[PDB]
């Protein structure tokens, strides 16, 4: 029920199943989820996709950066002096543990939330240590974050400058799409057709969410060595290209492409092969993952 | 409002905030028998 | 109304006397009795899986009906410890039986401590909330009448759970002739008594729901085994209480959990060894003592590539230096503190989570998660006595432990200065008008800051590029700079490592569904904890050669000529840097189990600082 | 005291605690028990004998 945005639909598809967590024989932890950033214009259905994805996840919470009406964003714990119990206000992050948070207005977030989210996103906790206690809450959540660029839309003159988020919160992500509706007469007239078609017309949702939970609980997708070697080759090529664009522009790129992004492709491939519940994802799956990643990288090299 | 009294397997089946359709028995307390009289806590 | 015999009690006592009788078996419970007799401790901890395997029916009976069953157990214990030593068994009017093991269905949480488990020894994890004053309770009270030169001993039965009568609760004060009786406090007998409150852990508890807690009555033997905030597993008898007398009752029966034992649920005080493991550590030390630090350093933190100097430094932290408290209490600290500053996606937070999972008593502190009063301690009134109590903070909890500071850059200046005396002297001197104290937090700090601008600019100096004062960077004793060089060659290195670890699986245990000194050398790739734990205790003194060499190298570092032009200092060389040299030397020697810090460790320390501190800013 | 079904929204929930259904008492002189007294259900106390 949204016109186009086909890469974004497939991205949401991969997001909803997410990767596969790794606890290693030493003890460290690596995430098994995917983050989707959706920078761009007002007109496109960014908040509407956020709305649907919250509806369609098994457990998911769609909030603003500025907390929520009588609900925070991160968790907090506070002593109660009368009864001495450490009451635990549950934010979106913990109230949708094991789930999909859909943050909106990620640009416009609290500073305390910014810090706790830097800890929380790629590594799955929210630590809090009040006067008496020292907790470490469990926050297993996949992020669908929207935002507008500062200057209303994406002006071409401010490319590599028209984003206000920090690189140390674009690092955490696994694919970051910009959305601008610049010059497409046919697309826009067809879009008018599409939206009023929705207006007049108004698998299945329940089946899809059940299937999502089913894949996530049943299969652990984990790539094969040939797929790993292909990803290695394209990773060196991608990082060389990012370095090349950096030195060409002579100013440091406004969006990291890192080992986090390597592992983002790994998680994306795992989720894709989770769509078929095959515990060895194929080089074809990793190729389509790189395709989605290049459609994410359209802005970085740009 | 209404004070509600659960029982063995009606306990902890509902968490604060969950709307319910709940089937039970209206009753007044019985603990041994304010400008009003004959008004026990229902 | 003395009972002549009961088949139930006789049977149960016979069964548990057999269970304690361990000679034809390996001697485990006999050894437990002998060691507790040697200790003077008077509780013996019997594993429920042992009881179940030797007699499942008795385990079912006991875990369904505790108190009388444990009376049988404890009478058997008294008879048994009397046979081993009658003299010691006579010493204590009772001996007790703690529990342990797999309380399978009998492991719930205070949210799930329903009314099905009454008089059943329940197992429950949770966080303490309160610590009532541990106050005496009289058990056998002696009196003296001076008019009649008389002595009496009134006797009390611990009916904390059963029905209690005034005739049992009388405290005598006059004789039959209405004379005055004077209590004999010393000749009387008392047992401590404390109440505490376990709570469902917020990490375990439901996200959006209020806490739920259970009351726990620790009598003697369990006085100070649980303070507020601690993680504790309590196993014991949920029961009902008697309402005090009165012709009416509502049905309410406020319930408790008379704990049978409580253990530290952290499960990080784990020195569990065997003599074979001790010999293993001893040979591991002595055979290759000179390369052992590099062995450990390369070993530590697998599932990450390179950063070998940082692994060496985190070893220097975890192994620790040696605290020094001189003649007049001038306490010179013996902890390392490391500041990871580096580009994003450099596994800094992964190192932090590694030390969280490994180092005992490790605790995480976020930038604006924890804040000041949370970080260090606090003073607050009781409101039940109008008296000022002290609430130990994160650092004080982490006394003789580790704190992992995520996003150290984001702590505001108030807290960044509040950490000062814990950073240097490892104490927090707190005070308000009623109460003052110097809480002791001999902590160690591994802190992962991030650079200004969100990523290090190579050409800019480190002091410009770090948003942190020289004041604090003095107190930190090492500052390690982690750059993402972005070269394809080292990218191939890191990438192959990372994807190998993405390919590593639970060996054999998994099929496709998601959730010894040396290691079996898995191509795709415990004793760490054992060895570093034993390593912490040694106090390797500095040799004259090491002290002179470390002194001269420090003088060289202070002199400006030691840094060439085009390099920029990352931390000014105050005398804290010399003490850093000594502490890192001691940590290396402790790795070697040296018993003396030698020139090898000294030159390793100087190598460490020379790489860590002076940075080559490029043009 | 009829059978009523209603719609509502919970806004809190006290703890799960222990109310009795059978209670045995015993005398203070002869210690004879009077076991198995039918304690009533709901909020309804019971004056002791
Ligand atoms: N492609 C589209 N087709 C139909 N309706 C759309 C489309 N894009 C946006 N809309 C409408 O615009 C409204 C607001 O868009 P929104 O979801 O807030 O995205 P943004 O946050 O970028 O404005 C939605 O309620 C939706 O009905
Ligand atoms: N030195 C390294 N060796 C192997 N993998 C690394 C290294 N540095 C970063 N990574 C990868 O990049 C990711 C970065 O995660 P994290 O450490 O949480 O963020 P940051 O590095 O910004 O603190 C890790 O999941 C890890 O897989
Ligand atoms: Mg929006
Ligand atoms: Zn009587």
């Amino acid at each position: 029920s949204i016109f186009g945005g086909t890469d974004m639909k497939k991205a949401i598809a991969c997001l909803l199943f997410g990767g596969s967590r790794k606890r290693l024989p030493d003890g460290l932890t690596r995430r098994g989820d995917i983050n989707l950033l959706m920078l761009g214009d007002p007109g496109t259905a960014k908040s509407q996709l956020l709305k649907f994805v919250e509806k369609c996840s098994p457990i998911g919470v769609y909030t603003s950066g500025k907390g929520s009406s009588a609900a925070g964003l991160t968790a907090s714990v506070m002593r109660d002096p009368s009864s001495r119990n450490f009451i635990m206000e549950g934010g979106a992050m913990v109230l949708a543990d094991g789930g999909v948070v859909c943050i909106d207005e990620f640009d416009k977030m609290r500073e305390d939330d910014r810090v706790a989210i830097h800890e929380a996103m790629e590594q799955q906790t929210i630590s809090i240590a009040k006067a008496g206690i020292t907790t470490t809450l469990n926050s297993r959540c996949s992020v669908l974050a929207a935002a507008n660029s500062v200057f209303g839309r994406w002006d071409e003159t401010k490319g590599e400058d028209n984003i206000d988020f920090m690189p140390t919160i674009l690092s955490r992500f696994d694919m970051i799409f910009i959305v601008k509706d610049e010059h497409n007469e046919e697309r826009d007239v067809m879009l008018a057709k599409h939206v009023i078609t929705l207006h007049v017309s108004a698998i299945d949702l329940a089946k899809l969410k059940k299937f999502i939970a089913y894949c996530r609980v049943k299969c652990g997708p984990r790539l094969s060595a040939e797929a790993a070697e292909k990803l290695k080759n394209r990773y060196i090529i991608m990082r060389s290209g990012a370095r090349q664009h950096e030195r060409d522009s002579d100013r440091r790129s406004s969006i990291p492409i890192t080992v986090r992004q390597l592992e983002a492709i790994v998680r994306i491939a795992e989720a894709l092969s989770k769509m078929k519940l095959q515990p060895f994802a194929t080089e074809a799956d990793v190729e389509e993952a790189l395709r989605l990643f290049q459609v994410s990288t359209l802005d970085a090299a740009l | 409002h209404m004070q509600l009294y659960c029982d063995r397997y009606l306990c902890d089946k509902v968490v604060p905030g969950n709307r319910v359709t709940i089937m039970g028995i209206y009753s007044i307390k019985k603990f041994g028998l304010r400008v009003g009289v004959g008004i026990r806590s229902s | 109304t003395v009972v002549l015999d009961d088949v139930e009690l006789r049977e149960a006592q016979r069964d548990y006397l057999d269970f304690l009788d361990d000679e034809e078996d390996q001697g485990i419970y006999q050894s437990k009795v002998r060691e507790l007799i040697s200790d003077n401790q008077y509780r013996l901890i019997v594993n429920v899986n042992d009881l179940r395997r030797k007699n499942e029916k008795r385990a079912n009976r006991l875990l369904n009906n505790a108190f009388e069953e444990l009376v049988a157990f404890q009478r058997a214990l008294k008879d048994f410890v009397a046979s081993i030593d009658a003299t010691y068994a006579k010493q204590y009017e009772e001996f007790y039986v703690g529990l342990e093991g797999s309380f399978g269905s009998k492991h719930v949480s205070p949210r799930t401590l329903t009314s099905c488990f009454l008089s059943c020894v329940v197992c429950v994890e949770g966080i303490v909330t309160k610590c009532s004053l541990v106050r005496p309770k009289v058990v056998r009270s002696v009196h003296y009448c001076p008019a009649t030169k008389k002595t009496i001993e009134r006797r009390y039965s611990d009916l904390t759970t059963l029905v209690a009568f005034p005739s049992s609760s009388v405290y005598p004060t006059k004789d039959e002739e209405n004379n005055p009786l004077e209590t004999e406090y010393g000749l009387s007998v008392y047992k401590d008594h404390q109440t505490i409150t376990i709570q469902e852990m917020p990490e375990k508890a439901p996200a959006g729901q209020l806490p739920r807690s259970v009351d726990v009555i620790l009598d003697d033997d369990l006085v100070d085994k649980a303070k507020p905030g601690d993680r504790v597993q309590v196993v014991g008898t949920y029961r009902c209480l008697p309402g005090k007398k009165g012709g009416y009752t509502s049905g309410t029966f406020r319930t408790v959990l008379i704990a049978c034992n409580v253990k530290q649920m952290s499960k990080d005080a784990q020195p569990s060894f065997s003599a074979e493991d001790i010999a293993k550590i001893k040979k591991f030390s002595k055979t290759r003592s000179k390369d052992i630090f590099d062995q450990l350093a390369k070993s530590l933190a697998p599932s990450i590539h390179g950063h070998d100097y940082v692994k060496k430094a985190i070893l220097c932290l975890l192994l620790g230096g040696v605290e020094r408290d001189l003649e007049n209490g001038s306490h010179i600290r013996g902890d390392i503190n490391i500041l990871l500053i580096g580009d994003p996606s450099v596994a800094k937070s992964q190192l932090l989570r590694y030390v969280l999972c490994t180092a005992p008593r490790a605790i995480p502190t976020t930038g604006r998660g924890s804040s000041g009063v949370g970080l260090t301690a606090a003073v607050t009134t009781d409101q039940e006595t109008g008296e000022r109590r002290l609430e130990a903070g994160a650092m004080v909890l982490a006394d003789r432990g580790v704190v992992c500071i995520d996003e150290f850059d984001k702590m505001s200046d108030m807290d960044r200065t509040a950490i000062h005396e814990v950073m240097e002297q490892g104490r927090v001197t707190i005070a308000k008008a009623g109460i003052h104290a110097r809480l002791n937090a001999r902590c160690s700090v591994l802190a992962a800051a991030n650079p200004v601008y969100g990523r290090y600019d190579q050409y800019k100096t480190p002091m410009e590029n770090i948003g942190l004062q020289d004041s604090l960077l003095s107190r930190f004793d090492l500052l390690f700079i982690m750059l993402d060089q972005m070269d394809p060659e080292q990218d191939r290195e890191i990438s192959d490592h990372v994807l190998r670890m993405h390919r590593y699986r639970a060996p054999g245990e998994q099929d496709g569904d998601a959730m010894q000194i040396y290691e079996k050398h898995d191509n795709l790739l415990a004793f760490m904890k054992k060895y570093i734990h034993v390593a912490k205790i040694i106090k390797p003194v500095l040799t004259q050669e090491s002290a002179t060499y470390i002194a001269e190298e420090y003088s060289r570092l202070r002199s400006q000529d030691s840094m060439s032009s085009d390099t920029a200092r990352t931390s000014p060389v105050t005398a804290r840097t010399l003490e850093t040299l000594i502490r890192l030397a001691t940590a290396h020697a402790k790795a070697r189990m040296s018993k003396t810090v030698d020139l090898q460790d000294a030159e390793e320390a100087v190598e460490l600082v020379q790489y860590a501190y002076f940075k080559k800013v490029l043009e | 005291s009829h059978l009523v079904k209603i719609p509502g929204i919970i806004i809190a929930a006290s703890a799960v605690r222990a109310k009795a259904t059978r209670i045995s008492i015993q005398c203070r002189s002869c210690r004879n028990t009077l076991t198995n007294i039918a304690m009533r259900p709901g909020l309804e106390g019971y004056a002791l004998p």
